């Protein structure tokens, strides 16, 4: 609850403002149909043409008093929320380059476009519109229940009449369905899922058919049977509901009340004045408060989760190619292992190798390496250093990585390629992408080396990886993760981003995240792993003569 | 508003006139209503009160007939929500089984998805919470005004030429309020798109040691645009200030006319007092309708959904191994061609492989000849009968497909298979399994082919999914079999299967096999190699590998691709 709150802890002051000119506002709005009920004092007491004058000049600069502060908070609540929404986006900025890597590559959580988009306009709406709209939305009510009151106590009473009777009948149909309107939200979200699959398994549907068609339609038919049986028997409640709150049913109470009043004595007559004017639609201003709250509901979610966002941790710093691997173990959530009691020696110039079945934590291993994550226990060392020591400038100079779904910044390739040193020169680019079997199609584009690339490209992606192979090559990293799934990403492009990884891998230290067994018969040092525990370890030949869980993956391939 | 009346069904449409005419007897019944103060209240204010109560007598039982009609089109309104729900939904998934594939982009398929599930408890009170609130008080302001042309003439022109004034004040406060929305929204797109690109290459950022030049130079766009953009700021009064501006302006027009007809003589002083009470219950269903400008909004969009999946195309309609023509065919997704004048003839019983590199238009030849999509241009047959003429019975049982991917779905393993033809025999379920090398996936499942395989059932791997689609496939009695090669990079059984598929089939049907590797095509009668939507080779195995072509270099590139070793050649 309180990360909410404490995002907006600066805008504490300009929102007190904001609030506080919002209740002005409105009271200023409230302020003709007080005018109205002096009015018609002047009118039955017979004022001369002078007062009736002044009033109407007070009532004209009272209208364009509302409209000029309402015009001047709407400007200087602006600024500040450009001031606060820029800053915020320079902190969201910061915090994007220090996040571990891994954190872009989550499971089960919002996007980035939705935490850094939609949720920072969420904000935007809070501070410029739904709070001041709130505030409005609860002082109105307040500010014409204390007037009516003030007019008179015994017609103001009888407002709550239709007012009780809505609550009853609202809490009468509350209780009575309670279990159904905790089960709507789920019915929706299954729902939501099942239109998805209908959606997403249409060629069967098209050409198999049978049960498939079916099942989306017969679920499809519960939902509405549960949406019908549920709101139909409360037709008699939600109309008695509704008459009670609207206009007409507020004006005859009024009217059956004050008539009374007024006939026999007890009232002045334009002391009923006020609940005609304003007491009338009270009912639908009381309704009016609900929406103004749920502004400040959706918004302070937002508020939520960009807090969030910014109390993750980060990659904190402590004090010839070789890794070391020391009882390492890691979770990804609490409590639920998927590293656990792991040791390798990387030597160098040596390609190590992952095997395991899909979900034995082979991919997390190596991103462990890079540093996508920090493990939770043991250590990692790189050059008798541990990993945890080194900047992300140190690092990443010795620990180099080409991972499945690579990445095109904006910019020529001159700069794709050079991306980790733009001082090198065009010639070594140019052998440096010719070493990753690219040059022939950058060539074969129109503007040769200063293609632009980007967000999208006509590159495939075989295509792409080629390019990020490149500047895996021209960045130097004497240690290299890599991921076999790359190969066979473009099985029509397999034979060139072979013969870059093949270019790639020599004189390096290497990791390999293996899929093929059959690729991996002459690397020097096999890691089998399942459930997140090393089971084998050992070269092709030899583990292969031992026979252990290796053969039987062999046997399964 | 034509899309909300077409989702009427012709049950309703006798119920939708009672809602109308009681509609319109709600609103006469409230502007009665209203206009009773005139006399009461103007007797109320007289020197004797006593007088009103013959009007609070008429007030009151025109009250009553309000209630009556108000329950009634309640009654009527949740009558036709529900009516309006089921008859949509079933109209809209009706709908989709006979929509075009083409249609269902990831945007379109967004609407649809939308349209179908977050209509539910929206279009059941549309019409209680929308239509009777927005009709009722659309009407009222002219209802009123027209019944004091019977108090006095120019009266009631004035108070009738002020709707027109003040619904003006609604349409443009509105233009301008969803302008600002627009503004609003776009501005902070085009700052935060900065932000998107950075976290979106952060892995090459950091990994190439440019992360801080990055940050800083985001940094100083963002400052940059900012400080522009913070200058242009300027004291605008917002959509509805401006409407509130209009309702007061009008409230203290009528106000000053009904007080200088007073001193003029041409009114007393208790009937313009309740004249001033009467042009306030004028001037507030404008206020009411203010607040339906959020409900209206959404349910303006969610119909613009439903209209959209209503609206979208349909496809035409009207057991040896038929041949497939292909003349002239053209296809494209909207302005992306991907076939340009591509033509074959597969030979009747024969298996024919389709191979090329990555894009082309490989897949989009299956799903033309399967009946999933229909050619652009030039022509898909069936020994010489059109797919498009076929009858919608005939075109279903024409073609069995193997996909790209296995579009499992939630159910027993047994029944994901027993979706091809129903009416098998078990036996014939047994060698459809054998075949398609599952019966060695029913040994790991605990309870065999009865095992559940949804998505909160087991969790099948990627080869043995392909294997379970390509059971469908084999079990189905189709006169045509067609393949679209994706396995695991692990599951060699995942090819046998696929071979055996294409071999030991006894079916006679035509094959068609879009192939990735050489394990499959090596069996194939012949080969039809497709590059940029065109077939720039065909031939025989052995007459393409001995012609030394197109074809000879991939078979080259992926023999030696099935070959290699890291740390060695
Ligand atoms: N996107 C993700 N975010 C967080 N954790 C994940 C994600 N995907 C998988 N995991 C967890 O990490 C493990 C990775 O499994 P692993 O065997 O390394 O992958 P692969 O099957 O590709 O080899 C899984 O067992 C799972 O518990
Ligand atoms: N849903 C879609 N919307 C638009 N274009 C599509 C869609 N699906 C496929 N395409 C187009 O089809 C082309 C790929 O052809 P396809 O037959 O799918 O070959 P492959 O099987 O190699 O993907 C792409 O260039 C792509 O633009």
């Amino acid at each position: 609850a309180e990360a909410g709150s404490r995002l907006l802890a600066p805008l504490k002051k300009p929102l007190i403002v904001s609030g506080v000119l919002q209740a002005l506002i409105t009271l200023i709005e409230l302020a003709p149909f007080v005018l109205l009920v002096e009015l018609a004092r002047l009118l039955l007491g017979g004022a001369e043409a002078e007062r009736l004058w002044t009033l109407g000049l007070t009532a004209v600069s009272l209208i364009g008093l509302g409209a000029v502060l309402a015009a001047a908070m709407t400007l200087w609540l602006a600024r500040v929320d450009a001031r606060f929404a820029h800053e915020l986006r320079g902190r969201l900025l910061t915090k994007l380059s220090r996040l571990p890597l891994g954190w872009f590559t989550r499971r089960g959580s919002a996007s980035t476009k939705q935490l850094v988009q939609d949720d920072t306009l969420a904000l935007a709406y809070l501070i410029t519109a739904a709070i001041p709209d709130a505030v409005a939305a609860v002082v109105a009510p307040v500010a014409v229940l204390v007037y009516l009151f003030v007019a008179d106590w015994r017609v103001a009473l009888v407002l709550f009449i239709p007012v009780l009777v809505y609550l009853v009948l609202m809490s009468v149909m509350t209780i009575q369905s309670g279990s159904k309107i905790a089960q709507a939200p789920r019915w929706a979200e299954r729902m939501g899922g099942e239109a998805g699959a209908f959606l997403e398994g249409q060629p069967v549907i098209r050409i198999f058919g049978g049960a498939a068609a079916s099942r989306f339609r017969r679920r499809l038919d519960d939902y509405i049977d549960f949406l019908v049986s549920w709101q139909r028997p409360f037709v008699g409640k939600k109309t008695l509901m509704d008459l009670v709150t609207r206009p007409a049913t507020f004006l005859w109470i009024i009217l059956v009340a004050g008539v009374p009043l007024v006939v026999t004595g007890r009232m002045d007559p334009v002391n009923l004045l006020p609940f005609l004017l304003l007491g009338t639609t009270f009912g639908a201003r009381l309704l009016g408060i609900g929406y103004g709250l749920s502004g400040i509901q959706t918004g302070m979610l937002a508020a939520r989760r960009i807090q969030t966002v910014l109390d993750e941790p980060e990659l904190v710093v402590r004090d010839p190619g070789t890794v070391e691997l020391d009882r390492v173990s890691f979770e990804y959530r609490p409590g639920v292992p998927v590293i656990r009691d792991v040791t390798l020696t990387l030597r160098p110039g040596t390609v190590t190798a992952l095997v395991g079945p899909s979900g034995s934590g082979k991919s997390t291993l190596a991103a462990l390496v890079a540093r996508f994550h920090d493990v939770t226990q043991g250590a990692i060392r790189v050059d008798g250093r541990d990993i945890r020591t080194l900047t992300a400038d140190e690092l990443y100079r010795r620990v180099g990585f080409v991972l499945q779904d690579a990445q095109l910044v904006h910019g020529s390739v001159a700069e794709n390629i050079a991306l980790a040193e733009p001082d090198a020169g065009l010639e070594r680019i140019r052998t440096a992408a010719r070493d990753a079997q690219i040059h022939d199609r950058i060539t074969r584009m129109p503007d040769g080396y200063d293609s632009v690339l980007g967000a999208g490209s006509a590159l495939s992606g075989g295509e792409r990886q080629r390019v990020t192979i490149a500047r895996a090559i021209l960045a130097d990293t004497p240690v290299l993760v890599l991921d076999e799934a790359t190969a066979f990403a473009d099985p029509e492009s397999e034979y060139l981003v072979q013969q870059a990884i093949n270019r790639l891998t020599r004189d390096r230290t290497v990791l390999v995240i293996a899929h093929r067994l059959h690729t991996i018969t002459h690397a020097d040092q096999i890691v089998v792993l399942d459930d997140g525990r090393i089971v084998e370890v050992g070269t092709h030949d030899e583990l292969l003569a031992a026979g252990g869980r290796y053969r039987g993956l062999w046997d399964s391939g | 508003i034509r899309t909300l009346l077409r989702l009427v069904p012709a049950e309703k449409r006798g119920a939708v006139a009672g809602y109308a005419v009681l509609t319109l007897l709600s609103v006469l019944l409230r502007a009665v209503g209203a206009v009773l103060l005139i006399p009461l209240l103007a007797a109320l204010f007289s020197d004797t009160p006593s007088d009103a109560w013959l009007w609070l007598g008429w007030l009151t039982a025109v009250t009553l007939a309000g209630w009556v009609t108000d329950t009634n089109t309640a009654r009527l309104g949740f009558d036709l929500g529900f009516a309006v729900l089921s008859r949509t939904q079933h109209d809209m998934a009706d709908r989709l089984p006979n929509v075009a594939m083409s249609w269902f982009t990831p945007d379109n398929t967004a609407t649809a998805r939308q349209a179908i599930a977050a209509t539910g408890p929206e279009l059941a009170g549309l019409v209680v919470n929308l239509l009777t609130p927005l009709i009722g008080a659309a009407l009222l302001p002219a209802a009123i005004g027209v019944a004091l042309l019977f108090v006095s003439v120019p009266l009631g022109l004035a108070a009738l030429a002020g709707v027109a004034v003040l619904f003006g004040a609604l349409a443009l406060s509105g233009r301008l309020s969803r302008a600002a929305d627009k503004v609003a929204g776009e501005t902070n797109s085009a700052f935060t798109e900065r932000i998107i690109e950075f976290a979106r290459t952060q892995q090459a950022l950091r990994a190439a040691r440019r992360v801080e030049p990055a940050r800083s130079q985001v940094g100083s766009a963002l400052a940059a645009q900012h400080g522009a953009g913070l200058r242009l700021l300027t004291m605008q009064i917002p959509g509805q200030v401006l409407f509130s501006l209009a309702g007061q302006v009008a409230l203290i027009g009528f106000a000053g006319m009904a007080v200088w007809l007073t001193v003029r003589g041409q009114l007393g002083v208790p009937e313009a007092i309740a004249l001033i009470v009467v042009l306030v219950r004028y001037l507030e269903p404008f206020a009411a309708i203010a607040d339906l400008a959020p409900a209206l909004e959404t349910t303006r969009a969610t119909l613009n959904r439903i209209q959209a999946v209503l609206d979208a195309p349909t496809l035409p309609a009207g057991g040896a191994a038929p041949s497939i023509e292909f003349d002239d065919v053209r296809f494209s997704y909207g302005d992306e061609v991907v076939l340009d004048g591509v033509s074959f003839t597969l030979r009747p019983g024969n298996t024919t492989a389709i191979v090329g590199p990555s894009g082309s238009g490989k897949t989009t030849i299956l799903s033309l000849i399967a009946g999933l999509q229909q050619p652009a241009s030039g022509r898909v047959l069936l020994d010489g009968v059109d797919v498009t003429t076929l009858d919608p019975e005939a075109r279903r049982a024409a073609v069995s497909v193997v996909f790209q991917h296995p579009y499992l779905f939630d159910g027993t393993l047994r029944d994901n298979v027993l979706v091809g033809d129903p009416e098998a025999d078990p036996d014939d379920v047994t060698a459809a399994m054998r075949l398609a090398r599952v019966d060695e996936l029913l040994d790991r499942l605990p309870d065999g082919d009865a095992t559940v395989v949804g998505e909160g059932g087991t969790a099948l791997s990627g080869g043995e999914r392909q294997r379970v689609s390509i059971a469908r496939a084999l079990l189905k009695p189709a006169p045509v079999l067609l393949v679209d090669e994706a396995t695991s990079a692990l599951d060699n059984a995942n090819e046998a299967a696929v071979v055996d598929a294409l071999t030991a089939d006894p079916r006679p049907r035509t094959r068609v096999i879009v192939a990735h590797r050489l394990a499959s095509i090596r069996h194939a009668d012949r080969v039809l190699f497709v590059e940029a939507g065109r077939v720039v080779e065909d031939g025989a195995i052995d007459e393409l590998l001995a012609a030394g072509g197109r074809f000879a270099q991939f078979w080259a590139q992926q023999q030696a691709a099935s070959e290699w070793a890291i740390g060695s050649t």
